[PDB]
């Protein structure tokens, strides 16, 4: 949808966290350090949110 | 039961080698890793 639109939509710093091993490390926090922009999208489940 | 996933972590990290088949290790999807396939050919309806 972004490409076929005259409005200048742009995306950057696409993140992906691995909630599979559940090591408890700060890999989530370390990855999210390089973040900006006032709008952030989330897609998770209630229990894990 | 809370410790459901915890029981899989040792399963996925299991690297049991000294087995009857030998060197069985589950991949990320859990499928068998490092198998052996014997290439086979047909020779006048007979197999080698």
């Amino acid at each position: 949808t972004i490409e076929n639109s005259f409005v200048g939509w742009e995306l950057e710093e696409v993140l992906l966290l691995d909630m599979s091993l559940d090591d408890g490390d700060s890999k989530i926090q370390n990855q999210l350090k390089k973040l900006q922009s006032p709008i952030i999208l989330l897609y998770c489940t209630k229990e894990e949110a | 039961w809370k410790t459901g996933p915890l029981f899989k972590r040792v399963l996925m990290s299991s690297k049991y080698a000294d087995g009857v088949t030998g060197r069985v290790e589950f991949n990320e999807d859990g499928d068998r890793k490092f198998a052996n396939y014997s290439i086979m050919n047909l020779q006048n309806r007979k197999l080698v």
